[PDB]
RNA sequence: UGUCCGGUCGGUUUUUCAACCGGAUCUUUCCUUCUGGCUAACCUGUACUCCUUGUGGGUGCAGGCGAACCAGGACUUUUAC
């Protein structure tokens, strides 16, 4: 089966980056995926991206900037209790300074810093450094 | 990538972009429905009916022209069989396999195939039960399977 | 990088490839600076003025490098008819 | 038939529209008949950015089909009647919103009524007997969803000049910035 | 195909080449060939991959023999496209 | 950006056609090459000419951009084009390599033929491949004359051309030389076939 | 909170500005709904004026905006996070 569509997409993106492609084609194209992409854009890791309407599920194209290094996805969507966020960041991200840990929460799909600012955490999706 | 075999093909029907009607290809929805009903009465299964519609007449999909599918339409009318079509087919196949086995005691591959078919049927049956079409506490197996079939 | 109030720390602030963005390392023995001389009207290649491109080594290794260069040139305005958007 | 074929009839514009319809009916082969089985829920006016204007004339929805069965000719007639303005025979759609966790079950909504779905329907309507091939949606670096509509290259004579107007209308309806496009 | 493909708009040739599935949007390349038989002057909207011994509207003429893919149009028969 | 002057002269095009710079490549074809202009049937590919010309021009420009002239190391192993290479070298002072390349030429600072280029030029990256590899060890640009079956690994500015050979490679070389001359040199005009000849280059009768 | 001066007796109060986090709303939009308690308020206008030439300002009560709170129904899709 096609489990974690988002994860697959992320993997594809990573592969593309490794190759030195300037853009990616993604099949399934979810809400979560879209959110992630938006977040990335906000941060400054991704160019344009466009949702094709296959009169069906979806189909995204992402413009890679050459800035992404890894665009990871942590596997089961672990339940993060605000203090554990720091730990997670330490585990995943290079440096206290930079990078993000994209985690869904009540407020919306946001990065770790954003969540902290809000004062609202939840379940992790991925990361970007 | 296929349920039972290790053959991972994509022999598949594409479907067109427009959910709306393919303009020129005319007729009427009501007429189509009537035709479907007639087919059902005659004995054609939903898939078969659909195929018929496709082949000679100007229908592409019922989903497009009517809005409704075919099975749903049949149900509305009062024409969908007690056992859903695919399931029925599977049962028939199983029965056939059993018969073959009976005829020829020594046949291992055949037996295996039969077993597989049975398993498939069971799965399907379970699914149906979960849905609520076939009533619960009911196994569609082998001895009574034949009876069910005919 | 920027200590206290500016004061740029960390020298060697690297050449980043034109095609990939990918940082060109200190010992990236494969990466190359192409210099393309600036054109003028009726002959003339304007001495001491270039469009300079950096190509990372990975791309070169791949063989996706020439194409990339061509694309870059097209983007700039050093070519016509060569690199198409769609293939 | 002035304040009759309009569901509920208060406004001047509505009255004018009714009058126009009546005038059209005056001909009477089948057009009149068609008109007799057609009404407006309301009318809405959209200012297009560039001289012209757009008339989103709202239809019940059961009569939408009827309109379509006529439409183009009728639309043309309307245009002729009222110069310097485009007409869109749009459908008055409900949009029963999404219920919250705490909120009340209004015996469920239909997915026909879901906001996105409604928008899609509107789009389908608004662009003429012409038909959409597909839609791109561009999420830009700043953060702006731009819908980009691929139109089917057959016909494309009615839409040709109205694209900007249509986009404007869409924006007014929803908020989304639409753009139109035709492939070779 | 390398680095900067620019993936929203391919050349149509490529699309044609690739599987009826493996393009941007799914879109079939089967057609409703509007066949006319030699007998009666009436048009049958025959889907090109019949899967059936395609009779006329009533008369037993036999229009198309369903080969696995596209149907062989039985004998000297004439057809329009779509 | 560009002058919009050099749009491939008709005469030049004719010459190229005669050479059969563009009837080369054959059946065999590389995925990194969109220099084709329609496949001629049964064991042939036709090469787009304008594109090739543009590439050549670019190469010439690049060459010009190198300031010290005795620097542009031209190379040729395979026999058809060695002469052409030599001619080119003679025309524009840049120490060439006809015949054997010598491994450890651009690396290995002891060798008698220790060159140190800032711009390498090649004919067949299928054959001279070694040279290209060597260059890749020490940060040098590589210009090369690609047939559509030739590898373009560690290659830049790959002038597309027929490497069946005989006339074609030589012709290409000549063209390149001309371009170089035009971009800073004696020749101030794109017109006039001038005192040189193509047939100075080409493979000779042994 | 950084800014713009310390307007000040090393600390404080605004503006020229900021990003950041909320809140109300309006957008085809309900946030659970009512049977009643308090209707705070003026949407008011009943006498119209203590009064710089004024819509600066309030003694003031029949229709009535209820969120300013309760105190009882009605029945909650239920979780996990
Ligand atoms: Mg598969
Ligand atoms: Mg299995
Ligand atoms: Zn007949």
């Amino acid at each position: 089966t096609r489990t974690s569509v988002l994860a697959d997409a992320l993997n594809a993106i990573n592969n593309a980056e490794k190759t030195g492609k300037r853009q990616v084609l993604i099949r399934p194209s979810s809400k979560v995926i879209i959110k992630f992409l938006q977040v990335m854009q906000k941060h400054g890791y991704i160019g344009e991206f466009e949702y094709i309407d296959d009169h069906r599920s979806g189909k995204i194209v992402v413009q890679l900037n050459g800035r992404l290094n890894k665009c990871g996805v942590i596997s089961p969507r672990f339940n993060v209790k605000i203090a554990d966020v720091e730990k997670w960041t330490a585990n995943l991200l290079p440096a206290r300074q930079f990078g993000y840990v994209i985690l869904t929460t009540s407020a919306g799909i946001m990065d770790h810093e954003e969540a902290h600012r809000k004062h609202v955490s939840g379940k992790i999706l991925g990361f970007v450094y | 990538g296929r349920m039972h075999s290790k053959g991972k093909g994509m022999s598949s029907s594409a479907i067109p972009y427009s959910r709306n009607a393919p303009a020129w290809f005319k007729g009427s929805s009501d007429g189509v429905v009537e035709q479907i009903i007639k087919y059902a009465r005659k004995g054609l299964t939903p898939s078969q009916i659909g195929v018929l519609l496709r082949d000679a007449h100007g229908v592409t999909q019922a989903k497009v022209i009517t809005g409704n599918k075919i099975l749903r339409i049949l149900k509305s009318n009062g024409l969908a069989p007690e056992i859903p079509e695919d399931l029925y087919f599977l049962i028939k196949k199983a029965v056939s396999v059993r018969k073959h086995l009976e005829r020829n005691r020594k046949d291992k591959d055949a037996k295996f195939r039969l077993i597989l078919i049975e398993s498939r049927i069971h799965r399907l049956a379970r699914y149906y039960r979960t849905v609520s079409v076939l009533p619960p506490n009911w196994k569609y197996e082998s001895a009574t399977a034949s009876a069910l079939v005919n | 990088m920027e200590n206290d109030k500016g004061q740029l720390v960390e020298l060697y602030v690297p050449r980043k490839c034109s095609a990939t963005n990918r940082i060109i390392k200190a010992k990236d023995h494969s990466s190359v600076q192409i210099n393309i001389a600036q054109v003028d009207e009726e002959g003339r290649a304007i001495p001491g003025e270039y469009v300079t491109y950096a190509l990372s080594g990975y791309i070169r290794a791949r063989g996706e490098a020439d194409d990339s260069l061509n694309r870059l040139a097209q983007q700039d305005g050093l070519l016509k008819n060569v690199w198409s958007y769609s293939r | 038939p002035q304040a009759k074929i309009l569901s509920q009839a208060p406004t001047e514009l509505e009255l004018q529209v009714a009058q126009a319809f009546i005038d059209l009916e005056n001909n009477s082969p089948e057009l009149k008949a068609d008109l007799r089985a057609l009404q407006f829920k309301s009318i809405r006016e959209i200012e297009v950015a560039g001289g012209k204007k757009a008339l989103a004339v709202f239809v019940p929805v059961p009569s939408l089909a009827a309109y379509h069965k006529v439409q183009i000719k009728l639309t043309r007639e309307l245009e002729k009647k009222f110069q310097d303005r485009h007409v869109i025979f749009l459908a008055e759609r409900r949009i029963l919103p999404k219920p919250s966790r705490k909120s009340r079950q209004t015996q469920k909504r239909p997915r026909s009524r879901t906001l996105t779905a409604v928008h899609d329907k509107i789009l389908e309507d608004l662009v003429f007997p012409t038909e959409i091939v597909g839609k791109r949606v561009r999420y830009l670096v700043g953060g702006n969803k731009i819908q980009k509509i691929l139109l089917n290259s057959k016909d494309v004579q009615h839409i040709d000049n109205k694209l900007e107007s249509f986009q404007a209308v869409y924006n007014k309806l929803t908020g989304k910035q639409i753009v139109f496009e035709i492939p070779s | 195909m390398v680095l900067v493909q620019d993936l929203l708009h391919p050349t149509a040739a490529s699309e044609a080449r690739k599987h009826k599935l493996k393009t941007l949007v799914q879109s079939p390349r089967s057609h409703f060939l509007d066949v006319k038989c030699p007998g009666c002057l009436n048009i049958t909207t025959v889907f090109s991959h019949a899967q059936t011994a395609v009779t006329c509207e009533s008369c037993s003429t036999v229009l198309c023999t369903p080969t696995g893919g596209k149907a062989k149009l039985s004998e000297g028969t004439s057809f329009r496209r779509k | 950006s560009l002058p919009s002057t050099f749009d491939l002269t008709s005469e030049d095009a004719q010459l190229l056609l005669a050479a059969r710079v563009h009837l080369g490549a054959k059946n065999v074809q590389v995925h990194q090459e969109p220099y084709v202009y329609k496949a001629r049937p049964d064991g042939v590919n036709v090469i787009n000419v304008g594109k090739t010309w543009e590439k050549i021009v670019l190469a010439a420009r690049i060459i010009a951009a190198i300031p010290n002239p005795e620097d542009v190391v031209a190379i040729s192993s395979r026999t058809y084009g060695q002469r052409a290479v030599l001619k080119y070298a003679a025309h524009t002072g840049a120490t060439p390599i006809a015949g054997r390349f010598t491994p450890g030429s651009f690396t290995n600072y002891i060798t008698r033929s220790f060159k140190e280029p800032r711009l390498v030029i090649v004919t067949d990256p299928r054959s001279d491949a070694q040279a290209i590899k060597e260059s890749s060890y020490v940060n040098i640009p590589v210009i090369a004359l690609t047939d559509l079956d030739s590898p373009s690994e560690y290659v830049d500015v790959a002038i597309p051309c027929n490497n069946r050979g005989k006339h074609s490679i030589g012709l290409i070389w000549y063209l390149l030389a001309r371009e170089v001359l035009r971009l800073r040199g004696a020749l101030p005009d794109r017109t006039q076939p001038w005192a040189i000849m193509p047939d100075l280059y080409f493979y000779r009768n042994p």
